[PDB]
RNA sequence: CGGUACCUAAUCAGAAAGCCACGGCUAACUACGUGCCAGCAGCCGCGGUAAUACGUAGGUGGCAAGCGUUAUCCGGAAUUAUUGGGCGUAAAGCGCGCGUAGGCGGUUUUUUAAGUCUGAUGUGAAAGCCCACGGCUCAACCGUGGAGGGUCAUUGGAAACU
RNA sequence: UGCAUUAGCUAGUUGGUAAGGUAACGGCUUACCAAGGCAACGAUGCAUAGCCGACCUGAGAGGGUGAUCGGCCACACUGGA
């Protein structure tokens, strides 16, 4: 099987090999149906500080390697 | 241990049975794995036994076991007669 | 309003407030709180039984009962029929429903229930007032 | 400031309409030109005209009404809008006035009529109403 | 059920057929204290009500079974206001009253009641059995002769199109579903239908 | 032949320092059920001459009702002032569903299957006139295309 | 379960109806009693001496092994309105500015595929709802075969509109 | 789910590197190192409520309910082991 492959933007790489990327995306009202962007950070695990804030970067899913990062960086498409 | 099961169906003094490959720790009308067919004592003449013995069999070689009423439910039809045959080769 | 101010502010209804709010209310004992269940008819205690007058066009006297019920709270009930039985300290079965032209008191009583026996002659509308068939 | 441009093509159709005029222009696009040319191929105006100008060129209408003096388009909503833009799939892609009136759509093959879309089963952003 | 007099039924409403005729003894208005009367002139809401109640007490039944095969009616492709009259003409009522075992209507009932019939078979001893096309229905070996079968069997001639009917033990068909034709149009069922609208 | 229907009398005073009034008008709803309606009120004080009052003044105003048979056209909302009908068309069998005074000026033109709901207000006036002005802003589907120039069969 | 379901005979019109409404909504009313009293009332409102609204009696009607009252829920209610409402005077425009976030945004070309549309699967258990047959003496009910999972995810495409 | 007439929540809290220990990954726990983490897209707090298939209602949109019958979770006088 295969994991999912999101994308997304960095906010804030804090110290110790972690960065958190922001995937938007469009969610759907229920009744009025407007569509709306929301926010979702998903903490990450950057293997040796590599990724800096303003990029772009491709993201995997993988076990859990902390308590609260869950995906671990593939690519970058763009950085700053 | 999955077992081949009779779960029951149908009203008051008029049981119809439905055989089902299930695990011997869920309740009887409970939940279930596969429905394999029916099987109805109170119609006209006949029991009226349906089974799919391409699926019956599927079930009988990797451990489910029938239940002294569905194994003569299997046995009228021929799928416990055939059974020997896998076994045989 | 546009639909942006709609999607942040939603339609939020207009609540409907129950006629009879103290039959909708029981009393644990065992923990002294005020649960909702509903009921449909509540008996009570009675505490005064005198005459009130309407205020309306109407001009009469009529016989009210201050009951409090299973839960302790207090109302004020009417008494439908022509006669009663309800000196005091009597166990009625509340019912509801408004009687206008009487102010402070929107509950029935159910004649014929636990105490209060049904009127003394009626053989029209009578299985409410309740008495049974005659001979 | 303007903020829709073709529902502010679409109310120019209706005022002018209203006031018996039978000839108006637009500031126009690619989809003005072309809801435009949609409407004289069904037939409620009579004939749409050049885009000549440097910037963004105008283009004119002619509108075309009954013989007893009565109009042919009677009605004209523009559905599809900003902050709420409706889209439709061909199956329950809507039929107007009974069939009798069109609903210009907006699919991925350019824009096309009512009729034109559920026999080539494509749905896309539903533009107005034309009556 | 009702029990009743149906010559005080067909005074209200128009008739109810016991004989040919019943209401020319008293007045055809309405029956007490107020029928001899100017006939004050009646609403919309009323004359839903009073088709409904002649085709009620014309087969003799009740509501939420005359509400209950209403609905059921509301299943086949044709008009519902005749759906629900040709499937309330094939109870093992109208039937044993139609093709004639029965001078009038509720011994007809009574009939089917006590287990004279034995359709198409054992027995149905239901007065609302829906009589399926193309099943016969006969009379109980049992009990072949009696003084209230065979002569009103000789009286009423005229057994309905859509039937048939024998001496043979008494042995109608019920070939096909009958029309509206073949079925009582002195009550109109184009406004018993908006009676249940509401 | 004309077909007189009623939808409302109303007992009207007006205060007079003497003796107050004692108008009874009525409006009525004319119709032939095969495509032409009209309605008109009437004042009077002989009640049976107050309705023939109204009925000749309905004469004066008919609408051709266009058809397709059995039902309507298409889907409309009448409106006039407050009052606002809903007219959806139906299958052949369903019956002509409708209000008080809206029923009349749809029984009396030849439809007897369509849905429909008196939105807005109430008084029967309004609704009555209403439902005419939905009446007189229906199309055929033969002389639309004769205005847009296409066929009937184009049209589809 | 159970000598139960059921089937054969024997006897008898035997023992087996009430319940609420009657002004107008709402199809069913006359007469005595009572005379702002006793009382009714879902709404408007009835009663002071000729009460079709009270109390009873004869009628009639709704429907019935039930009927009526009360409680609660949805509908009627377009009285939270996306479909489908409003803000001059009926309830409703902040006393007006500058502006953050957000929402929305002129024309054309190339382009991508997030939204969008389209077709390939997979899945959204069984029971029920709808539809068609089968078994209940009919119906309730029960069983079997179908709309069918239309919510979603995986996979190709389309490129106008955001 | 209802409240902003609840606007600052966290301090093993968020990462790191080790070590133990778990069927298993992991602030799951314990040491040190670093100051992060979440939040008007409603953190937190208080109040209410087992969730769903389904059922009831409605022309639909939608509203209401969780008895019975199934799926799952939680609990077994109260609180730890």
């Amino acid at each position: 099987n295969d994991r999912k492959v999101y994308v997304g933007k960095v906010v804030s790489d804090k110290m110790d090999k972690t960065i958190t990327v922001l995937v938007e995306t469009y969610k759907t009202h229920k009744l009025y149906g407007k569509r709306v962007k929301y926010s979702k950070k998903y903490k990450t695990h950057d293997e040796n500080n590599s990724a800096k804030l303003g990029d772009i970067v491709k993201i995997q899913e993988t076990r859990p390697l902390s308590a609260t990062k869950r995906f671990r960086l593939v690519e970058i498409v763009e950085e700053s | 241990a999955v077992k081949i099961r009779l779960t029951r169906l149908g009203s008051k003094r008029n049981p119809f049975y439905r055989i089902v490959v299930a695990d011997a720790r869920s309740p009887r009308d409970g939940r279930i794995i596969e429905q394999i067919g029916t099987y109805n004592p109170t119609s006209a003449n006949a029991p009226e036994i349906k089974v799919d013995e391409a699926l019956a069999l599927k079930w009988l070689n990797d451990g489910a076991k029938p239940t002294d009423t569905v194994h003569n439910i299997l046995s009228k039809e021929g799928i416990m007669k055939k059974f020997d045959e896998q076994k045989k080769a | 309003p546009t639909i942006n101010q709609l999607v942040r502010k939603p339609r939020q209804s207009k609540i409907k407030k129950s006629d009879s709010p103290a039959l909708n209310k029981g009393f644990n004992s065992k923990k002294k709180k005020f649960t909702d269940l509903n009921s449909p008819q509540k008996r009570g205690v009675c505490t005064r039984v005198g005459t009130m007058t309407p205020k309306k066009p109407n001009s009469a006297l009529r016989k009210y009962a201050r009951v409090r019920l299973s839960n302790n709270i207090e109302i004020n009930a009417y008494i439908p029929g022509i006669g009663h039985n309800l000196q005091e300290h009597s166990v009625v079965l509340v019912r509801g429903g408004r009687v206008k032209d009487l102010p402070g008191v929107r509950y029935h009583i159910v004649r014929g229930a636990l105490d209060t026996s049904g009127v003394d002659g009626r053989r029209q509308g009578r299985s409410l007032y309740g008495t049974k068939k005659p001979k | 400031t303007m903020t829709d441009p073709i529902a502010d093509m679409l109310t120019r159709v209706r005022n002018a309409n209203m006031v018996r005029h039978e000839k108006l222009e637009l500031p126009a696009s690619n989809i003005k030109k072309e809801i435009a040319e949609i409407l004289k191929s069904e037939g409620f105006i009579k004939n749409v005209e050049y885009v000549e100008d440097d910037k963004q060129g105008v283009l004119r209408l002619f509108l075309k009404y009954g013989q007893n003096d009565e109009r042919v388009i009677t009605g004209l909503k523009r559905i599809s809008k900003p902050g709420l833009r409706v889209y439709a799939k061909a199956s329950e892609m809507p039929k107007v006035l009974n069939g009798l009136g069109i609903a210009l759509v907006s699919t991925s093959e350019g824009v096309i009529t009512d009729k034109e879309a559920r026999k080539r089963n494509v749905g896309g952003e539903i533009i107005a109403y034309v009556w | 059920r009702f029990r009743g007099s149906n010559w005080k039924k067909s005074r209200r409403l128009g008739i109810s057929l016991s004989g040919t005729g019943k209401e020319l003894e008293k007045r055809p208005y309405a029956p007490g204290q107020h029928g001899p009367n100017q006939r004050k002139k009646l609403s919309e809401y009323g004359l839903q009500l009073r088709e409904k109640q002649k085709l009620r007490y014309l087969y003799g039944m009740t509501e939420r079974q005359f509400r209950n095969t209403f609905d059921i009616a509301g299943k086949k492709f044709g008009v519902h206001g005749e759906n629900f009259m040709i499937l309330l003409a094939s109870r093992l009522d109208a039937v044993v009253y139609s093709l004639g075992l029965a001078r009038t209507r509720r011994q007809a009932r009574q009939l089917v009641n006590h287990g004279h019939i034995l359709v198409d078979g054992k027995r149905v001893d239901i007065p609302s059995y829906s009589v399926k096309p193309g099943q016969t229905i006969s009379v109980r070996e049992k009990s072949q002769k009696l003084n209230i079968i065979v002569e009103s069997v000789e009286i009423n001639n005229f057994v309905p199109e859509y039937l048939n009917f024998d001496a043979d033990s008494l042995t109608g068909t019920f070939v096909r579903l009958p029309e509206r034709s073949e079925l009582p149009a002195e009550i109109n069922e184009q406004l018993i239908v908006e009676y249940y609208s509401r | 032949e004309f077909e007189e229907r009623v939808v409302t009398i109303n007992r009207v005073a007006k205060v007079v320092k003497g003796g107050r009034r004692f108008r009874f008008t009525a409006l009525v709803v004319v119709g032939d059920k095969n495509g032409r309606v009209g309605f008109g009120t009437g004042k009077a004080q002989e009640v049976p001459e107050a309705i023939k009052k109204a009925v000749e003044a309905a004469k004066k105003d008919l609408v051709v009702v266009p058809r397709v048979e059995g039902t309507t056209p298409h889907t409309i909302t009448g409106r006039y002032g407050s009052g606002s009908v809903f007219m959806k068309p139906a299958a052949p069998g369903t019956g002509v569903i409708a209000g008080g005074p809206v029923r009349a000026v749809l029984e009396l033109a030849g439809i007897t299957d369509i849905l429909s709901k008196s939105l807005g207000s109430n008084t029967p006036i309004n609704m009555v006139r209403a439902t005419i002005d939905g009446l007189q802003n229906l199309k055929n589907a033969e002389d639309v295309a004769k205005l847009r120039g296409k066929t009937v069969e184009e049209l589809y």
